[PDB]
RNA sequence: UUGGCGGAAAGGCCUUGGGUGCUUGCUGGCGAAUUGCAAUGUCAUUUUGCGUGGGGAUAAAUCAUUUGUAUACGACUUAGA
RNA sequence: GCGUUGGAUUGUUCACCCACUAAUAGGGAACGUGAGCUGGGUUUAGACCGUCGUGAGACAGGUUAGUUUUACCCUACUGAU
RNA sequence: CUAUCUAGCGAAACCACAGCCAAGGGAACGGGCUUGGCAGAAUCAGCGGGGAAAGAAGACCCUGUUGAGCUUGACUCUAGU
RNA sequence: AGAACUGGUACGGACAAGGGGAAUCUGACUGUCUAAUUAAAACAUAGCAUUGCGAUGGUCAGAAAGUGAUGUUGACGCAAU
RNA sequence: GUGAACAGCCUCUAGUUGAUAGAAUAAUGUAGAUAAGGGAAGUCGGCAAAAUAGAUCCGUAACUUCGGGAUAAGGAUUGGC
RNA sequence: GCCCUGAAAAUGGAUGGCGCUCAAGCGUGUUACCUAUACUCUACCGUCAGGGUUGAUAUGAUGCCCUGACGAGUAGGCAGGCGUGGAGGUCAGUGACGAAGCCUAGACCGUAAGGUCGGGUCGAACGGCCUCUAGUGCAGAUCUUGGUGGUAGUAGCAAAUAUUCAAAUGAGAACUUUGAAGACUGAAGUGGGGAAAGGUUCCACGUCAACAGCAGUUGGACGUGGGUUAGUCGAUCCUAAGA
RNA sequence: AGAACUGGCGAUGCGGGAUGAACCGAACGUAGAGUUAAGGUGCCGGAAUACACGCUCAUCAGACACCACAAAAGGUGUUAG
RNA sequence: GUCGAAUUUGGGUAUAGGGGCGAAAGACUAAUCGAACCAUCUAGUAGCUGGUUCCUGCCGAAGUUUCCCUCAGGAUAGCAG
RNA sequence: AUAUUGGCGAGAGACCGAUAGCGAACAAGUACAGUGAUGGAAAGAUGAAAAGAACUUUGAAAAGAGAGUGAAAAAGUACGUGAAAUUGUUGAAAGGGAAGGGCAUUUGAUCAGA
């Protein structure tokens, strides 16, 4: 008989199998439709999840209770030094899809990017790309040969690029290596532009911008087995249920003669890949720009990097991106950055954001002071010094 | 006298067999396939090995709800254990086969395994106890181990 | 051997030049038998191994240790001459 | 495609009313679903009442109290090698 | 504290044969049969849909020319008086 | 028993240790029982009432007895409700 | 010793240190806890839990068989020096 | 007439499926073709029936032979046979130069029940035929007794706060002994004695195959011994309900 | 649910109706060859994508009895009267 | 819940199976109680359930009639050898 | 003259042959269960003879490997034979949600007859 009282049911059947991720890199399964016109550019780029603040801001948004009035709002930082171009691979539309012809890697690869093709690096004689980069010996004709296989064919160009992960403060010391598609027209160009960007670094200026909808591509943390309670948010049994609670009652009926796929049960939750889309860029802070935390109404010379640091990653030492809101993933996660699929004209996008004051208090606990001047300030001397 | 189905040179060989050991018969035939046909120092080093938890004895058959290790990955199972009893009796065996050999005077650097075979001796027979006044066997699985190491020839 | 084209799974298509063999286009000389009155009467190509020569290159992975962005165990993700 | 509720009384299905709501549609799945629960009811044994029966006892009448056992197998499902 | 993994130890229930479905027909709800869908070793932790799962020759109901406890001017008797 | 002083107004500092009230049904109360599903309103109870009996007796045992219980009793008693 | 106390808690004499262990810290459990705002809306039902609690002082209703109800209810205080 | 509307149900699903549109649909007609354990013909088996042949070298007239037809089968009936224990007779049967039994994807006979042979194993008896006889043939009976699996190296060995370091002993020590430390029972004890009950468990020496659901060098275990001393403590005596 | 007659199933395989106790065909010793029954001959699948005259286009077409359903009423759909 | 009296309890003693004992539940009477346990009568009876052991050959049913305290049975006729 | 599942002494069998035959072929009315009345098993076989394995070697040891005894150890007191279930090893083969079966042939292996 019918189910007596109507309910939504719990969690997304389109999230499924609630399984791991494959990778801890979460892969970019869609880019930007390319237009031809525009300057060849990277469509997305790779970062590390540094952790999370707040900022003010005057709120743009005319009709609004909080028009031209201040909110306060959570951000997620982060940490994007210049990504390393090594490669370039091309695309070929068959009928069976998308298949790559051919890569071409840079004559020079660093160490970083050659730990990610081994296990076992310290033991090993690191021969990786040794034969490979005699092909660049006096003109490298291979080289311009299989360049130019990619650009009388390979009907999409996508670059490969590292991180430059000894720039962040993770001990991880293997890069992550990804393809980025390039967009911009003539595939000439875009080999061109990853010929000619070989060895050399992008930053992420070029890519992304102020007040632009980026998505963030990551695998989400993890968290183990998980019962369906947390896992499916279905409904706590009541106290007096023998055998346990924390469990879906009826996991089905006698027909079919089968538990279903739709029914919540326990299982793996989290470390799942995930692509959430329209978060807005509220800074695309520089490295090298001592004061990175501060506004044209704070002027505080303070970095981004809070006081004690960012808890469990570290400082911010590099560009960096600034996100409204939260993205998936934990902190020092490799995520990636890339440019909304859509042209969003909403007035919550193209809304242009300036920050007036961003929160360096620690972290690592209930902050009080953004800078140790200002601690200094406040509490006078101490006996240690101060 | 009287071992298993061998198919080698007996003035090669050296033999030694131990009756209703008191150890779990599946565990022991899992160790002694786990060494079945190896050389004589490669199997005690190994078993050492296992000993010392840094290698793991393959269960192949008597598996069933175990567990998993990454230590059976050299003899691609995920299913391997320590059998610290079942080992012991049959280091014991290989040593007396050894010196068996040495005692018939082989070469004890050309030894392998030629055969090595467990099979269930006679139950030993205990009881426990079980609610509502019940009582159910609680039997040993004891094994009989022979093996037979010989001489490797072309 | 000259050059060109072919990426949808191209792995093929075309083309230059000389060399060599055959040519049933035509006309001769020699041979075939006894597989006994037929017997698929063995002619193809698939993989593997070995030996003889020539040519070429001179690693990793796993266990163990280690990390916690992971985790019931496996698995994952790190580090280590 | 999508949703179709919160409560008072009653073990209740049903019913009824209060109220919110865009709406408070109807149904099935062994009258879905007890090795999922619960056990208020029903439905053993204790007990009380009324009617009936000479009586033992009866009542699809009322009332009160009344043990809810097992998965480690196979498959299915969820995750994992 | 378990569960979990390991060393040692080591039972039981249960078991025709076994174990993927849909529909059909069929003892009118199939794991097997028919027609389709399909289908790739070996597995670990969970799980309670199914095995019309286990437990017990249904205790309800009916039948038996089968009882027993109990009752009464049933039939037939009897201690006692 | 009282007073001053004292403190992050804490102080039966752990331990130990009644929730309370307004009512209805029901059994007066304390007590008792279905050991292993029922602790109750069931049973008992004091109180009330009825019944038999003056011993050659009432009530009740025993197969029977020169046999027994009440009875080491006697109606303010014993026996049966 | 604390304390009203053969309570609980700690200790002396005496006795024992015996319950298979090691490693991890998933789900679900068993046992023990906590929780913003609301406060029984949950449920058959406040089941479970919470709240109360010692002592001193104050104050204590209906009703009543005058004995009680009664720790009714409801307030305050408590250390150390 | 065909088609359409009328024409709504629950897992996803059924002209059997695919699929089929001057059909691979519907109505109708004509041929060819496919194939049942049916029909025709032939062989072989058996059954039944009708016959021939005691005239010889003729031992199988229950024999041999000729001819025709027939063959489904539960419950059930009958017939002819196969196999087992034992019995009378016989083969002057087999056998320690290997009986019986058992094993044998080795061989042969029989439609079959079964029979025969080879090879291995083994060690003391056994068989063919004519008859006699029965406690004479198993897949079942929640059969009986015994044995053995899968489950499965699985469930689990989680109450009683708790162990740790070192040495000694030993083949071997989480568990024995000593020392050290940390804890607990906390006198209504995890202390010291007794009654019932047990019966040697007490104690020493030796000692670990089994038992102590891990272990064990330890033990209430195993082996061997030692040990319980009364005029006064009990019984014994008294009587109680009662016998 | 109950009768009549016959034929069947039970007691029965075989070919066909996909499947099915009963329908159709046909009943059965072991084989060979031929021919058929019922039923079929696009492919599954043995056998004409045979021949012939028409009809039908369905945004739920139809597709062989038993049999696994569909009606009244309607339609310048289209066909023939 | 109760915890100083209808209190708890040891030992001795009495009551024994249609009997005891029962502050009464058909409770208890050695895990046994709406009649204990043990042995025998007893291989109790069963119109009821289960099973019923070699091969082949030939024939081959009935579920209907009448009667029955008969309706899950039998006798009788029929069908069969 | 008749009876005689008890006692004592005898002779027998178309009887049973260790799950049979008495419950008991054996330290069987035993061990063991029950308060008790009572209930009540299991359990025979080395070999002619212990000739029951001296001695060596590995092991802490049990034991193993040799040696030896014996007709045989394919008889080692866990003892005649030594089935099946179930199991180890070896060898052969097959294996997309069971396996097994029938007809037919291929392939591999194996084999009789002439
Ligand atoms: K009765
Ligand atoms: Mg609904
Ligand atoms: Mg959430
Ligand atoms: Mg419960
Ligand atoms: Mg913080
Ligand atoms: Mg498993
Ligand atoms: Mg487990
Ligand atoms: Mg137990
Ligand atoms: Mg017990
Ligand atoms: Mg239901
Ligand atoms: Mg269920
Ligand atoms: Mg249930
Ligand atoms: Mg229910
Ligand atoms: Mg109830
Ligand atoms: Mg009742
Ligand atoms: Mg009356
Ligand atoms: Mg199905
Ligand atoms: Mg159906
Ligand atoms: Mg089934
Ligand atoms: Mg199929
Ligand atoms: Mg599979
Ligand atoms: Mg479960
Ligand atoms: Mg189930
Ligand atoms: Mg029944
Ligand atoms: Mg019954
Ligand atoms: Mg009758
Ligand atoms: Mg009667
Ligand atoms: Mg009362
Ligand atoms: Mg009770
Ligand atoms: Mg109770
Ligand atoms: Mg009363
Ligand atoms: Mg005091
Ligand atoms: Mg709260
Ligand atoms: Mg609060
Ligand atoms: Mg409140
Ligand atoms: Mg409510
Ligand atoms: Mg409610
Ligand atoms: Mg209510
Ligand atoms: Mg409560
Ligand atoms: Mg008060
Ligand atoms: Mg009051
Ligand atoms: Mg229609
Ligand atoms: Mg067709
Ligand atoms: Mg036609
Ligand atoms: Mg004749
Ligand atoms: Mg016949
Ligand atoms: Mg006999
Ligand atoms: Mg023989
Ligand atoms: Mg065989
Ligand atoms: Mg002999
Ligand atoms: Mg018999
Ligand atoms: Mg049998
Ligand atoms: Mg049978
Ligand atoms: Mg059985
Ligand atoms: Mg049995
Ligand atoms: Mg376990
Ligand atoms: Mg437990
Ligand atoms: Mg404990
Ligand atoms: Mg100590
Ligand atoms: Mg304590
Ligand atoms: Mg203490
Ligand atoms: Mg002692
Ligand atoms: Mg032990
Ligand atoms: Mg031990
Ligand atoms: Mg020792
Ligand atoms: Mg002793
Ligand atoms: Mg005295
Ligand atoms: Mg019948
Ligand atoms: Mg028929
Ligand atoms: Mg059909
Ligand atoms: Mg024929
Ligand atoms: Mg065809
Ligand atoms: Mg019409
Ligand atoms: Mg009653
Ligand atoms: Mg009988
Ligand atoms: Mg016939
Ligand atoms: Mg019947
Ligand atoms: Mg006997
Ligand atoms: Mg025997
Ligand atoms: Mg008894
Ligand atoms: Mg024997
Ligand atoms: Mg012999
Ligand atoms: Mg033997
Ligand atoms: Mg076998």
């Amino acid at each position: 008989s019918h189910r007596k009282y109507e309910a939504p049911r719990h969690g997304h059947l389109g999230f499924l199998p609630r399984k791991r991720a494959a990778s801890i890199r979460a892969r970019v399964k869609a880019f930007p439709k390319d237009d031809r016109s525009k300057p060849v550019a990277l469509t997305s780029f790779l970062g590390y999840k540094a952790g999370m603040t707040t900022i003010v801001r005057d709120l743009d948004r005319p009709g609004s209770k909080f028009h031209k009035r201040e909110v306060v709002e959570a951000v997620t930082v982060v940490d994007t030094p210049p990504v390393v171009v090594v490669g370039v691979v091309g695309y070929v539309e068959t009928p069976r899809g998308l298949r790559s012809l051919t890569t071409v890697w840079a004559e020079h690869l660093s160490d970083e990017v050659k730990r990610r093709f081994y296990k076992n690096w310290y033991k090993s004689k690191k021969k990786a790309f040794t034969k490979y980069s005699a092909k660049y010996a006096q003109d490298g004709a291979g080289i311009e040969r299989e360049l130019a296989r990619i650009k009388k064919y390979a009907s999409v160009v996508r670059v490969l690029v590292h991180t430059q992960i000894r720039k962040t403060p993770l001990a991880q010391k293997k890069a992550h290596l990804a393809e980025i598609q390039l967009n911009g027209g003539s595939i000439s160009e875009k080999v061109d532009w990853a010929r000619e960007h070989f060895e050399k670094t992008v930053a992420v200026d070029s890519v992304f911008e102020q007040n632009e909808m980026i998505d963030a591509i990551a695998v989400t943390k993890g968290h183990g087995f998980e019962g369906v309670t947390h896992r499916w948010g279905t409904k706590k049994l009541p106290r007096k249920t023998h055998r346990g609670l924390r469990k879906v009652a009826c996991i089905g009926a006698w027909h079919p003669a089968h538990v279903m796929w739709s029914v919540a049960r326990a299982g793996q939750r989290g470390y799942h890949s995930r692509t959430s889309i329209n978060h807005k860029i509220y800074r695309v802070g520089k490295g090298d720009d001592e004061a990175n935390g501060a506004t044209s109404f704070d002027r505080t010379k303070k970095t981004i990097t809070p006081m004690g640091g960012f808890v469990h990653y570290g400082e911010i030492k590099n560009d960096f991106i600034m996100v409204k809101g939260c993205i998936p993933g934990n902190r020092k996660r490799i995520v990636t950055l890339r440019k909304s699929l859509y042209t969003n004209t909403s007035r919550k996008a193209l809304e242009e954001v300036s920050l007036k004051w961003i929160d360096t208090a620690s972290k690592f606990g209930k902050g009080r002071f953004q800078t140790p001047a200002e601690k200094h300030a406040f509490m006078g001397t101490l006996k240690k010094d101060l | 006298a009287r071992y298993g189905a061998t198919s080698t040179n007996p003035a090669k060989s050296a033999s030694a067999r131990g009756s209703y050991l008191r150890v779990s018969f599946k565990n022991t035939r899992e160790t002694a396939q786990a060494i079945n046909g190896w050389e004589l120092t490669k199997a005690q080093k190994y078993l050492e090995q296992v000993l010392d938890h840094q290698r793991a004895i393959p269960f192949r058959r008597f598996n069933s709800s175990i567990g998993r290790t990454a230590q059976g990955k050299e003899f691609g199972v995920t299913k391997a254990r320590w059998p610290a009893k079942s080992v012991k009796f049959v280091q014991g065996l290989l040593q007396n086969a050894a010196a068996n050999a040495e005692a018939k005077g082989l070469d004890a650097t050309k030894l392998y395994v030629s055969h090595i075979q467990v099979n269930q001796a006679p139950k030993q027979r205990r009881r426990t106890y079980r609610a509502h006044g019940r009582i159910n066997k609680y039997e040993s699985s004891p094994s009989h181990i022979e093996l037979v190491v010989t001489e490797k020839e072309e």
